[PDB]
């Protein structure tokens, strides 16, 4: 199928509540970031991997 | 009612002390397999 299953590291079959949040960044990235053209395909798909890069900021900080 | 008691607990590390190298990194390896599982369902059965 043409939208693969997410929760996939190295062709190993997960769920995404089994990935680290480094291996989700790694594959939107993967998925949503094309080499050929070295841009992402759309701009609300670079926002996206961008608040959820945010949003691991926010977990893991202790201060402001 | 006279129930007198004493309890000594030990620092956890030295019992590593009397096993192997290879059981050791065996075990690590294993609890590190805990860690992430049992930080998953804790967090999962809280919120639910």
């Amino acid at each position: 199928f043409q939208k693969p299953w997410f929760a996939t590291v190295n062709g190993q079959a997960r769920d995404l509540a089994t990935m680290t949040y480094e291996e989700v960044a790694k594959r939107l990235v993967e998925l949503m970031f094309i080499r050929s053209t070295n841009s992402w395909f759309d701009v609300t798909w670079r926002t996206f991997t961008g608040d959820f890069l945010r949003r691991v900021e926010e977990r893991f900080t202790k201060s402001k | 009612g006279q129930k007198g008691g004493q309890a000594i607990v030990v620092h956890p590390d030295y019992l590593y002390g009397a096993i192997t190298e290879d059981r050791y990194n065996e075990y690590v390896a294993k609890v590190s397999a805990r860690e992430k599982s049992a930080y998953k369902f804790f967090h999962n059965g809280m919120i639910y």
